[PDB]
């Protein structure tokens, strides 16, 4: 599947 | 090398926790997660959910991401999130951190893996 490679943003 | 997954989780998951204990949960965790060895990484996000409920993310709401690509997904779900952003003072190698600790939505870009 697919996994997170980056955190963009939170809300 | 580590793999960019493996970054992801390295850099932005904390499970042991259900949120930050205290004012400086961020200074603890940027060095222990290795974040200030070369320089101070100006800010963070830990996540306090379980590593499936945040790779779950990525089968939920499609967003753009900041750089305009298109692999991002929002959580349907707010989550129980520790913010780190280094100090005005924050001088490498002693970087120092402002915690907040909050509940919220995250994105996240989504690769194959």
């Amino acid at each position: 599947p697919y996994v997170p490679v980056h955190f963009d943003a939170s809300v | 090398k580590e793999t960019a997954a493996a970054k992801f989780e390295r850099q932005h998951m904390d499970s042991s926790t259900s949120a930050a204990s205290s004012s400086n949960y961020c200074n603890q965790m940027m060095k222990s997660r290795n974040l200030t060895k070369d320089r101070c990484k100006p800010v963070n996000t830990f996540v306090h959910e379980s590593l499936a409920d945040v790779q779950a993310v990525c089968s939920q709401k499609n967003v753009a991401c900041k750089n305009g690509q298109t692999n991002c997904y929002q959580s349907y779900s707010t989550m129980s999130i520790t913010d780190c952003r280094e100090t005005g003072s924050s001088k490498y190698p002693n970087c120092a951190y402002k915690t907040t600790q909050a509940n919220k939505h995250i994105i996240v870009a989504c690769e194959g893996n």
